[PDB]
């Protein structure tokens, strides 16, 4: 089962063992219990070449974990300016919802990753998007007194 | 002739102390490291002035008088200070930790280190006695010594000095010189457990002193050496009967038969007049008829209330200097004609009189002028429950909320004493709307 | 009431932990070899709070220095009084904690921790009178957090009558954009509501904000930061260290400012706010409750003041302190709980600090201190809800009930600060 070792490797961050467990026919697409993907995984650990060769051996850049999480969630939670933009240019879902209705806005704006909300706006993010409490990131700006994000999401 | 003790507790308590010894000593004739040359018996006596002051073989009189504190810093300045010599050294006590402005910690916690030593020393005072009367305490409302160490103190006095009187100056907590946000809880839980073991007590606003220093001395700020030499120039009045010849208030009992008609309802109101500013030396000299007004205006008073809004149920004047008694009998007739002085109709109308024909001493460095002639006048009036009802106002705000109790249950105490204390002041309360 | 022990652990308690026996020495007269030079009598006056003195009049800092990280010990020591710490009291481990919560409080962290226990004990039992202790740490990192409050636990354990006291200085992404450190502050946090006495919250967003905002810095360095710091820690100590009308002590501090045992946490203010190497007394107390002067970017006009100690320091008329405090209580009356009388407290200490003539140091137990706490908490909340390297944690042998736990005293710590912001007298 080399879907269990793809898993393994891209989160560890294993280059080398990456392109071998792909040309010995490993799933790309395998999920762990929680139905993580490998490209998940190397999006969460900041893997950036992991990131890229996944992305050209047939990963779906919009898949979901069982809470909703995409790729695009984990890199701007995690505050992965490199693979945040590698993710939109391959098709990543710039207004995705996961299960607490958080798109990868509200997450880069909580987190304060500014150049990952200038970024995301910048390619379409919704300011209007309300997570289940009805909350814009704009909203969680004038809420915690961010007076640096709030200056970003009105410009 | 009957011996006094006094015991001082805490900073206010000590600090009070410390300027009355030196009053006394003034008014006395007795030097600071106590030699009286005006006294022909050396080594003893039956004078009025030995009820303060014992002898010993070479001639020093030396205070009947205790200090205590939980922390030494306050004790450590009268051990170094003008009468360091004057106090027995053992007669000045000190702990190392004080009690943190918490009544549970004089009390209960740091206060049990202490309290078999201070006994031990008051013994030894007492032992010294032919006919001792009892007590004079001194200690303020809010500290955590002042409230919870005399509490202690005066539970464990009345077990070992039974048919002994323990009369009390207290200072009653004021905004403008406060020290602590929890000053009105110490006071009520002070005043609860002390109040069937005191037989009169005279409380001292140091609001009202603070206005009467800022009004009458001129003094911008008034600090804690400016409000203790006023305080003390009262209790030097107050005690004046009991140190020298006279025929009113002459023993711990006639304090209690005159004053307290009923053992709770034991807080006398002081008024004094008059109080002029040193810098006034060429004043022109009040008469008996106007210091004697002076005595019915609330401005003069040591606590804030109004007697109009109260009825009298004890009222006796102590003057002090140039006054001739007829003056006094027609002053006295004068302010009978007025709408505001009420007695209770179960006590007779009267006033009592003493007058000690010596005028007031001035102490070097006061505030206050020389003058020829003063007045204490001493009153049970139901106005005073107007002081109660503000502390126990201030105690019930924070109650309601718990705020601060955890410092007093954390500190050997039970949650319910402060119901218990609470429940005991509105009964008080409703025992001086029940006289009037 | 005198000696208090100071401990400082990890990168940032060393640093704001050094500035602030640079800064106090220099009021007292103190140069780096430990001899006096002062030209004062008060600056001696109660020197035995914060030194020991030693052998030719030397006064030596009553400070213990602690960090899993060993290369802290030699940038404490290349500082200008570097030498004058008592070179058995610097107890240092061979690795790191790697911002790790858990290996500062589980496994490293509690294989050093017997160590700086025996120098506590022997720096506690040549005390004639301890008041307590003080801890300086971060609550972001792994040792000032993690080894921080497991040592303040077992101090806890051994000296359970002394007061203990710590600068906690919270972690912002502006300063330091590392997603675990939410986490390493809400697991500390939990500690500090059960085991400490008093907490002065020094917040990183606030001194960012100061720095960039109002003092014009386009780049904060650490070195700017805790100018802030060292100011405010200078200000809040000030009654410990001088005589003043008020023989002030920790436990008569805590008596005065914490109503409610949890509500401890404090939120400094300075003024006037001052950059390195670049006021009348309404000007000060103005400055002194405006949001600009806080430590913690909390907004002080959306919550009430539950108590506040103001210390004033310089030359000035205590009269004037008096009616400018009492003015400030009445147009700011709605910012007061209605149900503490009295509850502002004002001191004045004559010697004001290096480079200023007037000053003021503000010291609240407010209501709008949660806006700090729901700031971490729903960062918190956005990494825990995802599981974001939790294996970090649990492969030390944290239980994931421990994050749930710390995260359910944190909203309940905010849930209380609001009932007593909505309480009313009646
Ligand atoms: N008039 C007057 N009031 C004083 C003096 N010293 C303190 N006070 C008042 O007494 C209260 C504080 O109690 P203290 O006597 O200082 O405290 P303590 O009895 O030493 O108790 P702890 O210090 O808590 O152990 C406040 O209301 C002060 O304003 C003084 O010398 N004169
Ligand atoms: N104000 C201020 N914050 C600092 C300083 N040094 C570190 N920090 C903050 O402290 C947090 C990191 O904690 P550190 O003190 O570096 O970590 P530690 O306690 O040594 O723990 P480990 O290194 O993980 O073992 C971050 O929020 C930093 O921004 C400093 O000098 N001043
Ligand atoms: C709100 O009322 C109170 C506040 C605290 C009190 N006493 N403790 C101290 C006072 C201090 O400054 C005023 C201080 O500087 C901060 C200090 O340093 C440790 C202790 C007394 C109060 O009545
Ligand atoms: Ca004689
Ligand atoms: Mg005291
Ligand atoms: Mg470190």
């Amino acid at each position: 089962d080399l879907g269990k070792k793809l898993l393994e490797a891209a989160r560890a961050g294993q280059d080398d063992e990456v392109r071998i467990l792909m040309a010995n026919g490993a799933d790309v697409n395998a999920t762990d219990a929680s139905g993580l993907t490998p490209l998940h995984l190397a999006a969460t650990y900041g893997h950036l070449e992991i990131v890229e060769v996944l992305l050209k051996h047939g990963a779906d850049v919009n898949a979901i974990d069982i809470m909703g999480s995409t790729p695009l969630h984990l890199a701007a939670l995690i505050g992965h300016l490199e693979i945040v933009e590698v993710l939109l240019k391959h098709g990543a879902d710039v207004n995705a919802v996961d299960t607490w209705g958080d798109t990868p806005l509200h997450l880069a704006a909580i987190m304060g990753h500014l150049e990952i909300v200038e970024v995301l706006l910048k390619h379409g993010a919704d300011v209007n998007a309300q997570d289940k409490f009805g909350k814009t990131a704009f909203d969680i700006s004038i809420d915690n007194g961010n007076e640096d994000l709030a200056e970003i999401l009105q410009k | 002739m009957r011996e006094c003790i006094s015991i001082h507790v805490g900073q206010a308590g000590v600090q009070i102390g410390n300027a009355c010894w030196e009053l006394y000593c003034l008014e006395h004739g007795i030097q600071p490291d106590g030699q009286m040359p005006s006294d022909k018996t050396i080594g003893g006596g039956d004078d009025s002035f030995n009820t303060f002051f014992s002898e010993t073989g070479a001639g020093k009189h030396v205070p009947r008088a205790v200090f205590v504190d939980l922390e030494p810093t306050v004790i450590d300045e009268v051990r170094t200070g003008t009468y360091r010599q004057l106090f027995h050294p053992e007669q000045l006590i000190t702990g190392k930790e004080d009690a943190a402005n918490n009544y549970a910690r004089g009390h209960y916690t740091i206060g049990k280190e202490i309290i078999d030593l201070v006994l031990d020393r008051i013994r030894k005072l007492a032992d010294q006695c032919t006919g001792l009367q009892g007590f004079l305490v001194f200690h303020s409302f809010g500290g955590g010594t002042g409230s919870g160490f005399t509490s202690l103190l005066m539970e464990r006095l009345s077990v070992d000095y039974g048919k002994k009187s323990k009369l009390e100056f207290s200072i009653y907590p004021a905004p403008q010189v406060s020290t602590a946000v929890v000053e009105p809880y110490n006071s009520i839980l002070t005043t609860h457990t002390t109040l069937e073991h005191s037989d009169c007590a005279f409380m001292v606003d140091n609001e009202a002193i603070y206005d009467i220093c800022r009004r009458n001395l001129d003094i911008e700020r008034p600090t804690y050496t400016n409000l203790n030499r006023l305080i003390s120039q009262i209790v030097s009045s107050i005690t004046a009967s009991l140190r020298f010849d006279g025929a009113l208030n002459v023993d711990l009992t006639e304090f209690q038969t005159n004053l307290v008609p009923y053992p709770r309802i034991h807080f006398p109101l002081a008024t004094y007049a008059p109080v002029i500013s040193a810098e006034k030396a060429y004043h022109e000299q009040l008469s008996v008829a106007e210091i004697t007004n002076a005595c019915f205006e609330p401005a003069n008073q040591m606590v804030k209330c109004d007697p109009r809004h109260g009825k009298y149920m004890a009222c006796c004047l102590l003057y002090r200097g140039d006054v001739v008694p007829k003056d006094v009998n027609a002053a006295i007739a004068t302010i009978k004609t007025k709408r505001s002085i009420q007695f209770v109709d179960w006590c007779p109308t009267g006033f009592k009189v003493g007058i000690n024909y010596q005028p007031p001493t001035v102490v070097p460095g006061g505030d206050l002028a020389k003058v020829q002639r003063a007045v204490c006048m001493l009153s049970n009036t139901t106005a005073i429950a107007e002081a109660w009802a503000r502390l126990d106002h201030k105690f019930d705000l924070m109650y309601a909320k718990r705020a601060f109790v955890h410092w007093y249950v954390g500190e050997g105490m039970e949650e319910g004493e402060f119901s218990e204390a609470r429940e005991d002041m509105a009964a008080l309360e409703k025992d001086y709307e029940e006289v009037g | 009431m005198r000696e208090i022990v100071h401990i400082q652990a990890g990168q940032c308690g060393n640093q704001i932990g050094a500035k602030f026996w640079e800064v106090i020495s220099d009021e007292h007269g103190i140069d780096p070899t430990g001899s006096y030079h002062g030209d004062s009598d008060l600056q001696l006056e109660r020197i035995n709070v914060y030194y020991n003195e030693a052998t030719g009049n030397k006064y030596v800092p009553r400070a213990i220095l602690v960090d899993l990280e060993p290369g802290t010990m030699d940038s404490v020591r290349s500082g200008p009084f570097g030498q004058i710490f008592r070179p058995d009291n610097f107890v240092f481990g061979q690795s790191g904690a790697g911002n790790n919560w858990a290996k500062g409080h589980y496994t490293e962290g509690a294989e050093l921790v017997d160590s700086v226990l025996d120098v506590v004990r022997k720096e506690s039992e040549s005390c004639d009178c301890l008041q307590g202790f003080q801890l300086t740490h971060s609550l972001g990192g792994g040792t000032g957090s993690g080894m921080g409050t497991l040592l303040i636990s077992k101090i806890r354990e051994e000296y359970p009558d002394r007061i203990m006291n710590t600068f906690s200085v919270m972690p912002s992404p502006k300063v330091s954009d590392t997603v675990v450190e939410p986490y390493n502050a809400t697991l500390s946090v939990h500690q500090l509501v059960e085991n400490t006495d008093e907490t002065y919250c020094i917040d990183n967003e606030a001194l960012y904000d100061i720095c960039f905002r109002t003092l014009k810095l386009t780049t904060p360095t650490y070195g700017d930061l805790n100018h802030l710091v060292s100011a405010t820690m200078s200000g809040v100590t000030t009654c410990l260290r001088f005589p003043g009308q008020l023989n002030a002590d920790l436990r008569k501090l805590a008596v005065n400012m914490v109503p409610f045992p949890r509500l401890h946490f404090f939120m400094p203010g300075f003024a006037p706010l001052t950059s390195r190497g670049s006021l009348t007394v309404p000007e000060l107390t103005q400055q002194m409750f405006d949001s600009k002067n806080m430590m913690a970017a909390c907004d002080p006009r959306h919550g009430r003041y539950l108590t506040v100690a103001a210390i004033f320091r310089g030359r000035m008329s205590m009269k004037e302190v008096d009616e400018q405090m009492l003015n400030v209580q009445n147009k700011n009356s709605s910012y007061f709980v209605e149900w503490i009388p009295n509850n502002v407290k004002t001191a004045v200490c004559d010697i004001p600090p290096r480079g200023l003539k007037m000053s003021a140091t503000f010291i609240g137990n407010s209501t709008a201190i949660q806006e700090l706490f729901k700031r971490i908490s729903e960062q918190f909340t956005a990494m825990f809800r995802r599981k974001a390297f939790l294996h970090w944690y649990t492969g030390e042998g944290m239980d994931e009930m421990e994050f749930t736990e710390a995260e359910s005293n944190m909203n309940d710590l905010v849930s209380e600060y609001q009932q007593y912001q909505d309480a009313t007298a009646d």
